[PDB]
Parts: structure tokens; C-alpha cells; sequence
């Protein structure tokens, strides 16, 4: 479940969850804490070099949108809010602090983002289904969170399904319509050769190239696209999500050079 | 010091989400209200155009 006991909390604090930056960051919540009412996603990020933990399709949409922005430097998901601070805020605001079976819970903000330049050098985001904004308890918890970041002087915003760009939405539908395929060492080994092909065919349409690649190497119909699709869904390949994937040119795809730490 | 019940949310500060909810236009959603105030924003607004 998503609720923690006093020992579970203390234990997570010990392993330093919520601490670190970039590749050293460890999220407070993991896909193991995904609510039974949703779907989780584990996705690789070129910006952080980490495999992130997203607990809903909505969080996935926000993550992909953030990873697309050139100015984003770090993305820290499931960022924990200091209990002593939220404890005091609840008291001052007249709100019952989040608690499960008598155990005060550690609150978390879905994303804490750091940017290299631009309008906001740092901002926080809480993701919520729009319908949830009509729920009184949801609103109370959002107020606690709002006050927390206001206290820290860090801009905080709420993002709902209604803020997802329409093209981004259709791309996620296609990319994640079904259960994300597991990335084998064989599939991971395709990043390098695929990167070279996409590099020279930079000016050509990605779907055409995938098909021409199947014809060339006499591969099974739709083989190359299926590989690209799996690597993209897992994050090893990112593209211009604001444009239908089928409309992306090969130069729009960014392929990461990764080493399967299985050997070394 | 006492936990404010929904019926008294109309007495909270202007920027308190609970107060905003209490004074909202019932024919509209909370989403619409918060987006109008800039509490809810789309990705574009947070990055260089
Ligand atoms: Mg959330």
C-alpha cells in the first residue's frame, strides 16, 4: 500500500530518500506505492541519468513534458516535505495533518524542478485529476502543500489532465496504449545501430525510415518501429512530443548511449 | 487552533484554496477557477516560448 508505518518512515529517511540531486536523488515514493486505482511507470531520463518513478499516467505526461524542455536541469519526483514543517503548517492553518492508522504521513510533491535559465529557476508541481479539485480533503492537503512551498519562496503549481497538450496526449495513447514492453539486453543493444541510421536519415520521416530499414535488412514487417517504440516508451529515446510521433523526422529523435551495467 | 470545518471556509485568507473553493461560481469547476488565478498552469507558461 501507499501508507507507511512509523518504522517504515524512519527507515526510508535513513536510506536518505528525498535527498540528493541529479543521479544521486532517490524519490520518497516508488512505483511500489502506486495506488490500486492507477498505473505506474518506470522511465529513463536523459537529463538525470536515472530511471524515474511515476505513479500515474498523468505523472507520466508531466514527466515527458518536462524532459522535453531544453532548460530543465533536474527533475526530482515524489519530493518529500519536511514533517516538522507540515506539522506546524497544519496546526497554523486549522487542517488535520495527513494520517493513516494514527501515523502522521510524510507529504510529497510530485515534481520539484530545477532549470538552467528561463522564467523559473526552480518550481514545484502537484499533479491531480481535475475532478479531485472538488474534493474537500484533497483541497485541504493541497493547501498544506501550497503553504509549504510559499514558506520556501518556491513557485508551486497544480497540473491536471486538462493541461496536457492534445498532441502529447495522443502520443502517450499510442506509446502506452498497452503494457510497456520489457527492455532486453538485445533490445538495448539496438540503440547504437539505430542511432547511426537515424543520424544519417535525419531529414527523413521516422515511420518511412523504420519501414525502409525493414526492407533493407529483410526484417519482419514493422520490426524496426516496434523496437523504436519500446525504447522510446522506456525513455532511452525521446522525441518531439508536441508533434505526432508519426510526423517526427529522424533528427527529432534523441537516442541515449547506455551501457548495460550487467557486465561491468 | 481548531480544525476549520468546510462550513467556515469562507472566513479563511484570500489565497487559501479552501476560501477560493467556498466563493467559487458553483456552475463552474474548481479547475476553471484555479486556472483563472494562475494556480493551475500548462507547461507552456513555465518555459520560454
Ligand atoms: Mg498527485
Amino acid at each position: 500500500n501507499s501508507s507507511f508505518s512509523e518504522v517504515q518512515i524512519a527507515r526510508r529517511i535513513k536510506e536518505g530518500r528525498g535527498q540528493g540531486h541529479g543521479k544521486d536523488y532517490i524519490p520518497w515514493l516508488t512505483v511500489q506505492e502506486v495506488p490500486s486505482s492507477g498505473r505506474s511507470h518506470r522511465i529513463y531520463s536523459h537529463k538525470t541519468g536515472r530511471v524515474h518513478h511515476l505513479l500515474s499516467d498523468l505523472e507520466l505526461a508531466v514527466f515527458l513534458s518536462l524532459e522535453w524542455e531544453s532548460s530543465v536541469l533536474d527533475i526530482r519526483e515524489q519530493f518529500p516535505l519536511l514533517p516538522s514543517d507540515t506539522r506546524q503548517i497544519a496546526i497554523d492553518s486549522g487542517i488535520k495533518h495527513p494520517v493513516i492508522r494514527g501515523v502522521d504521513q510524510v507529504m510529497s510533491t510530485d515534481f520539484l524542478v530545477d532549470c538552467k535559465d528561463g522564467p523559473f529557476e526552480q518550481f514545484a508541481i502537484q499533479v491531480k485529476p481535475a475532478a479531485a479539485l472538488q474534493d474537500e480533503r484533497t483541497l485541504e492537503k493541497l493547501e498544506l502543500e501550497r503553504r509549504y512551498w510559499q514558506q520556501k519562496q518556491i513557485p508551486w503549481f497544480i497540473f491536471t489532465d486538462k493541461e496536457i497538450n492534445p498532441v502529447v496526449k495522443e502520443n502517450i495513447e499510442w506509446l502506452y496504449s498497452v503494457k510497456t514492453e520489457e527492455v532486453s539486453a538485445e533490445l538495448l543493444a539496438q540503440l547504437s545501430p539505430l542511432a547511426h541510421i537515424l543520424q544519417e536519415k535525419g531529414d527523413e520521416n521516422i515511420i518511412n525510415v523504420c519501414k525502409q530499414v525493414d526492407i533493407a535488412y529483410d526484417l519482419e514487417l514493422g520490426k524496426t518501429l516496434s523496437e523504436i517504440r519500446a525504447l522510446t516508451a522506456n525513455g532511452f529515446i525521446k522525441f518531439n512530443i508536441y508533434k505526432s510521433f508519426r510526423a517526427n523526422k529522424c533528427a527529432d529523435l534523441c537516442i541515449s548511449q547506455v551501457v548495460n551495467m550487467e557486465e561491468l | 487552533i481548531k480544525v476549520v470545518k468546510p462550513s467556515d471556509w469562507d472566513s479563511l485568507p484570500d489565497t487559501d484554496l479552501r476560501y477560493i473553493y467556498s466563493q467559487r461560481q458553483p456552475e463552474k469547476t474548481m479547475h476553471e477557477r484555479l486556472k483563472g488565478k494562475g494556480v493551475i498552469v500548462d507547461m507552456a507558461s513555465l518555459f520560454k516560448q
